[PDB]
């Protein structure tokens, strides 16, 4: 797309509305978001010109980010933006890596993360004409049936873990600072626990939802053009 | 719905979540300095833009509720929510001119129930 | 027969209009001349043998976990809280630890 805005030229308009408020970060999202469209369902189309490969290489990568998705989102892993996930070049399925920020710290940011996990414009284009409503939507009920199937080991994991004296999980200003730049430990620990049963059952925002109803959710928030504007800039939602 | 809206940003003002932010930047309050200003800054524009959303929603709901209350009677019960959303929220000029203006027009045995709350 | 019936009729009409419920009990709970938290002195008197925002807040969270299936952090259904209700109310280890004054044996 040779004629649509660059990504120099994105970034630059984002990232100069930040002290501004939000119905113009609202709107120079949505101009921005215009004049650049999605282009990723070209990668699997010039990898694999047998038609078969290629239909087995789309299926692959949605399961894959319906998976990660899933899972993260179970363990509130953030700061997942474009350099923090890597794609195979051969099997055409995702990896995460920079797993620093987990159990919802994210939040706790200056500019706080308020999505679930990455679901941009170019994830889903990934996922071929039908988008979000066919293999995305039944492997992420999938997997959260298996996840609320098996929560009383997924609670003795994650406690197993947050007790651990050498895991440095909590945020601190230091790190706060250092992760957005642009050119009692006990009821902490109970709470983070706290929120983890809820969201292994259907307890969402105080109301039990099943797993469709809950994998709705998690999907209309990833995908809220309200919320991906607010979000920093070196995220890159228009991306 | 407004309701919906109005207690779910109520329940996240008074969550843990917000106070360990506040905590989190105010710990980083005590070239550092020019950052935490700059986010202080950013955060009071959070605080006011949520503060805003909360009026707005508090006041749709209570008008509409109002306006319900007037159409019929087969929701009288939600009279119980009308007061609910005003004894808490009195100091609020809009919702009291809301009740001034429109529910007077409001039946009065509607209010029988909860006569008690209001006398004290 | 009747009684199990009857209890899970009830539990169902009172899962299916919670929102009331918690506005009502909002409402009282917060009445400045409704004395009904425990006091020592009531304490006393009441068992003789010859901040308050956070207790609001408590009581009206366990109201609102009383009102869905939510019973020790698990979800049960109307059927299976009535069951845990009347298995809790005839246990003997429960009915010996009570009062005296409340006379389980009667
Ligand atoms: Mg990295």
């Amino acid at each position: 797309r040779p004629n649509d805005f660059s990504a120099f030229q994105c970034q630059k308009k984002m990232m100069e509305v930040q002290k501004k408020s939000f119905e113009e970060k609202y709107e120079v999202f949505m101009d921005v978001c215009q004049n650049f469209q999605p282009v990723f369902r070209y990668f699997c189309m010039e990898k694999f010109l047998d038609p078969a490969i290629w239909f087995e290489k789309r299926l692959a990568y949605t399961r894959s980010v319906a998976t990660s998705s899933i899972v993260g989102y179970i363990l509130g892993l953030g700061d997942r933006h474009v350099q923090n996930i890597l794609i195979n070049e051969q099997s055409a399925e995702l990896v995460h890596i920079d797993l620093g920020v987990a159990f919802e710290q994210g939040k706790i940011l200056p500019t706080p993360e308020t999505v679930p996990f990455r679901l941009t414009r170019d994830i889903v284009d990934g996922m071929g004409i039908t988008g979000v409503e066919g293999v995305f939507r039944r492997c992420c009920e999938k997997t959260m049936e298996v996840m609320r199937n098996s929560q009383e080991t997924l609670l003795t994991i994650v406690e197993v873990l947050l007790y651990d004296p050498l895991f440095d999980w909590t945020m601190n200003p230091l790190k706060a600072l250092y992760l957005q730049q642009r050119p009692s430990f006990n009821k902490v620990a109970e709470r983070v626990l706290m929120r983890l049963q809820e969201k292994l059952k259907g307890v969402e925002e105080g109301t039990v939802l099943s797993v469709g109803g809950q994998v709705n959710l998690l999907i209309q928030q990833a995908i809220d053009p309200k919320n991906l504007s607010r979000l920093f800039p070196g995220w890159k939602a228009w991306v | 719905f407004s309701d919906t809206q109005y207690q779910r940003i109520e329940n996240y003002m008074k969550s843990s979540e917000f106070e360990n932010k506040q905590a989190l930047l105010k710990r980083a309050k005590e070239r550092y300095t020019v950052k935490v200003q700059r986010e202080l800054e950013l955060d009071e524009l959070a605080l006011r833009a949520l503060k805003e959303d909360r009026k707005r929603f508090l006041c749709k709901a209570v008008e509409n509720y109002i306006n319900c209350l007037l159409s019929g009677e087969e929701h009288d019960m939600w009279v119980f929510r009308l007061c609910s959303l005003w004894l808490e929220n009195s100091g609020v000029s809009e919702v009291n001119g809301m009740m001034k203006r429109d529910g007077m027009k409001i039946p009065t045995y509607k209010f029988l129930p909860l006569m008690y709350q209001l006398a004290a």
